[PDB]
RNA sequence: AAACUCCAGUUGACACAAAAUAGACUACGAAAGUGGCUUUAACAUAUCUGAACACACAAUAGCUAAGACCCAAACUGGGAUUAGAUACCCCACUAUGCUUAGCCCUAAACCUCAACAGUUAAAUCAACAAAACUGCUCGCCAGAACACUACGAGCCACAGCUUAAAACUCAAA
């Protein structure tokens, strides 16, 4: 999907966060789904750039609270 | 092409070491070379013993002599190294410069089971 | 048969290795025990 | 053979190089470069001599110019190393494609046929 | 300290010493294990022999100088020999695969020397002369 | 014509020349010099030198490949879960 | 932009003029190819 | 038709090779001190692949530049060159005790 | 075997049959002299594995080919 | 046992020989082949197929001539072993393995798989080997043995190689 490249580069330089996955739920939301909507949104917005996205993206995230410790 | 001469020296005294090498570049020039740079590895012990002349050396001093040169020289440059007392070894290659690296992307795997049918 | 030779190789090696390192006992790396043969029925080296 | 002092197949056309250095001409020419840019500079010239457009490569002339070359590199190797075996059927098999190459422009072209015979100095003798 | 199996480098000034000797000045133990025979031979560090054995030298004779024994009989003759001109630490240089081929060191262990080094100097031919065909048998 | 005591040198550590024997005689071993100078003894002809390596090669990749196939087995190797069944 | 590279380069090229200068200078020089790799692919450069 | 079905293209999770460690570097026979990390400290063996964990093309460059400098008195050859019995340890290899 | 119970339990509340465990050979092609000529072979059988426990094809399922009994399968 | 006893060990000097480890790699070449280093030259063909004989190669062994000769080594001599000779074993040593220039042109020269192109769908398929085939071309085979023979022809080959029968005989091979 459109999507697995922004999951992709997410894992990359996060990678699995302390919120572990509740498979077991159909409507769990992983924080790299969050961040994956949110990029969704902020494409929407008309923004293009990949690499600039995600860093808003990062940005909007650490305003809504969300953990994101970097792999390194 | 470019050559790089590694040149194993008798382990002299400084004017002694300037004179050979004077000699040596003088030699390559004479032969056609133009000498890009002369470089020194400095003097220390050889890896092991090495004979030369009716003399055996147990240390030297180490220099490269990046040149170009024809290529019909080269043979010619190497006798002259072998008639030479103060050069204990000589040894012209193609310089190292001159074969570019063409960048590996990793290594990619391979079955087990075919290498024994293969 | 084969399965079980395979098993002995598998068990004399993970021995050797583990006399070979010092993280096992400071003892046994002093000794430096050397094993003949390792054999599975209990096993026997 | 080309003159020494001929510039490399490559440095030939940069803007300029008629205003370098003697040492970067020396640096740039034959003399300071193995025989396959000398073979590059002969094939050169016989294109640009024989055939009417020197920039093709896959017409049948360019081909046979080149197998030529490479016919005569391998002669003159063989004129030193005699006992080359390998290099003897290299030879041998190339002279046996330039005769089929030449037995295909002679059905197809035959005036561009005998150009190539003219500036090669090949003699097209049929099979027994 | 740590102990390093690398043998102190000559030149270099290391604080490992034997009776006051450096590992350079050590005597040398030659050891030469071949199927059929065993020879030892003590030298200084200026290559100046001190001792010199062998099975044969020592009455075994035949296929009897193959014996371990007869190795090690022969290591504990050099040790005393060597002992007698003061010799005390060894550096054992073994060639060669004979059964032997430790049980001399063993001798010298015997005979009363101690043994700071062992060094193989098995004489393999990177590719050299072309050994005898396979035995028929 | 090599600087000697270097190579194939082992230190005997406080006087235990049997472990030091033996570490040495590792080393060999595993750099292949024990071998060497056994096969050395007497000369093996080129056709049985690579009928040998190759048979040696098959060996090492079928023994690998055992290995791999009896340690992931081996993972099923665990009391029965469902007994009785 | 090669033939440039090379003509400044020649600058600094060995002639007989200065050969014994160029002699002496490589004399006084010392120049190190030695450099280790680690395990993670890092050079580690001569410590002198 | 719709949106939700997949699409084609590379994937994107995918990790990339685990070069060798001398990958990119440029392999010379006068660095006698990389070419001794792969020489048995003992006997001066050049180590297999297999220990060496060095990919086909610069294991085959580290044979030949280390052949190269043996016979051109830049490295011994029945033995590591001391001065570099101190170097970072890459082969996976023990051997003591 | 995990499911062997659950799967003998639905079958023996919904009225039809399991088998679940080692299924002898000829239990289908033999029938008539494993359990006598008047026996009824199963009208439609229903396999929720259709593999055995080494991985390889039920027998069953040929079996109920050679009789041409309708296997329904998962 | 014979042999050697200027024999052996250490150290030093010291090759026209052979190319550990790398190589658990599977590369180069048409095949044979090719695994020390450097340098030079160099690895045919922008459609395929295309020869017992034309063209050019062709392991080992062998021949001719001149060198080298550490080691190995048919043959030979000696010692053992054997009832005994020979062989297996030990020792010494030669042709020979090496170089130069010619010749000989053989192999289980075997991936025992002709070259080129295509396919993985049917029936997958005698068996085994190595999954089954299709298109196209060249070469080859038509029971066994006689026969890697005889004769003829060709060859630097002269106890040779290539091509290669028939008669008698069998009901199998
Ligand atoms: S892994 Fe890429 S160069 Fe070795
Ligand atoms: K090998
Ligand atoms: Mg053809
Ligand atoms: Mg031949
Ligand atoms: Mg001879
Ligand atoms: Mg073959
Ligand atoms: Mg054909």
């Amino acid at each position: 999907y459109h999507e697995d490249r922004i999951r992709a580069k997410f894992y990359s330089v996060y990678g699995s966060g302390q919120r572990a996955f509740d498979l077991f739920n159909p409507n769990f939301k992983s924080t790299c789904q969050r961040f994956v909507e949110k990029y969704t949104e902020l494409q929407k917005l008309g923004e293009t750039d990949e690499e600039k996205l995600f860093v808003e993206t990062g940005k909007a995230l650490l305003a809504e609270g969300v953990i994101l410790r970097r792999v390194g | 092409p470019r050559y790089e001469l590694a040149l194993i020296l008798k382990a002299m005294q400084r004017p002694e070491t300037a004179a050979t090498l004077k000699r040596t570049i003088e030699a390559l020039m004479d032969r056609g070379a133009i000498v890009r740079d002369l470089e020194n590895l400095g003097e220390r012990a050889l890896p092991y013993r090495i004979s030369a002349h009716s003399q055996q050396h147990n240390r030297g001093g180490y220099f490269l002599v990046d040149f170009y040169a024809p290529t019909a020289a080269v043979e010619s440059m190497v006798e002259h190294l072998s008639r030479d007392i103060d050069v204990i070894r000589g040894n012209i290659v193609k310089h190292p410069l001159t074969q570019e690296l063409k960048e590996c992307e990793g290594i990619v795997p391979v079955p087990l089971a075919e290498k024994l049918y293969s | 048969h084969a399965r079980l030779r395979a098993l002995n190789g598998l068990l004399y090696k993970a021995l050797t290795d583990l006399l070979c390192t010092p993280e096992v006992s400071q003892e046994l790396y002093d000794l430096n025990v050397e094993l003949s043969k390792v054999s599975l029925t209990a096993c026997r080296a | 053979d080309p003159p020494p002092s001929t510039l490399l197949k490559d440095y030939q056309n940069v803007p300029g190089i008629e205003k370098v250095d003697d040492v970067v001409k020396r640096l740039l020419s034959l003399e300071m470069a193995n025989k396959k840019e000398m073979l590059k500079i002969k094939q050169e010239q016989f294109m640009k001599k024989i055939v009417a457009n020197p920039e093709d490569t896959r017409s049948l002339e360019a081909r046979i110019i080149a197998l030529s070359v490479k016919i005569r590199s391998y002669e003159e190797h063989l004129e030193k190393h005699r006992k080359d075996k390998a290099h003897k059927r290299y030879l041998l098999m190339s002279i046996d494609q330039r005769k089929k190459m030449l037995k295909n422009l002679r059905n197809t072209n035959y005036d561009v046929f005998e150009k190539i015979c003219w500036g090669l100095g090949i003699e097209y003798t049929f099979p027994p | 300290t740590k102990f390093s199996i690398y043998p102190p480098i000559p030149g270099e000034e290391s604080s490992l010493r034997w009776a006051g000797k450096k590992f350079e000045e050590i005597p040398i133990a030659h050891i030469k294990a071949s199927h059929n025979n065993t020879q030892i031979q003590v030298v200084s560090a200026s290559n100046e022999p001190l001792a010199f054995a062998s099975c044969g030298t020592e009455g075994f004779r035949n296929a009897k100088k193959g014996t371990g024994i007869a190795a090690q009989t022969a290591g504990i003759a050099a040790a005393a020999r060597a002992k007698q001109k003061g010799v005390i630490h060894i550096r054992v240089v073994v060639k060669g695969l004979g059964p032997g081929r430790l049980s001399a060191m063993h001798g010298l262990i015997m005979g009363g020397l101690e043994v700071i080094s062992i060094t193989d100097n098995t004489p393999i031919p990177h590719n050299g002369c072309r050994p005898r065909k396979a035995r028929k048998l | 014509k090599h600087l000697k005591f270097i190579a194939r040198t082992v230190m005997v550590q406080e006087g235990n020349v049997e472990s030091a024997y033996r570490t040495l005689n590792r080393i060999l071993t595993m750099d292949g010099l024990i071998e060497d100078i056994k096969h050395r003894r007497y000369y093996e002809k080129p056709c049985r030198r690579r009928q040998r390596e190759s048979y040696e090669r098959c060996r090492r990749i079928y023994n690998m490949e055992m290995a791999r196939k009896i340690n992931f087995l081996m993972r099923k190797n665990r009391a029965d879960p469902w007994q009785g069944c | 932009r090669e033939v440039l590279q090379l003509q400044e380069e020649v600058k600094n090229f060995i002639t007989r003029e200065n050969l014994e200068a160029r002699v002496e200078a490589a004399l006084d020089s010392r120049k190190n190819y030695n450099w280790a790799i680690t395990r993670e692919g890092l050079v580690v450069r001569p410590q002198r | 038709s719709n949106e939700d079905l997949p699409i084609s293209m590379e994937n994107p999770y995918k990790e990339p090779l685990k070069k060798c460690i001398l990958c990119g570097k440029h392999v010379d026979y006068k660095n006698v001190q990389l070419l001794s990390q792969f020489v048995s400290p003992f006997t001066g063996c050049i180590y297999g692949r297999h220990i060496t964990g060095l990919c086909g093309k610069k294991q085959k460059e580290i044979t030949k530049a280390i052949k190269r400098a043996q016979i051109m008195g830049f490295m011994p050859v029945t033995y590591k060159d001391p001065a570099y019995l101190k170097d970072p340890k890459v082969c996976n290899i023990r051997y003591r005790e | 075997r995990q499911f062997s119970y659950l799967i003998e339990n639905m079958a023996r509340d919904c009225g039809e049959y399991a088998h679940t465990r080692y299924f002898r050979g000829g239990m289908l092609t033999n029938a008539r002299l494993l359990f006598g000529p008047t026996v009824r072979l199963p009208d439609l059988i229903i396999f929720l594995h259709t593999l055995n426990n080494i991985f390889e094809p039920h027998v069953a399922v040929r079996d109920a080919a050679k009789m041409n009994i309708p296997t329904v399968g998962i």
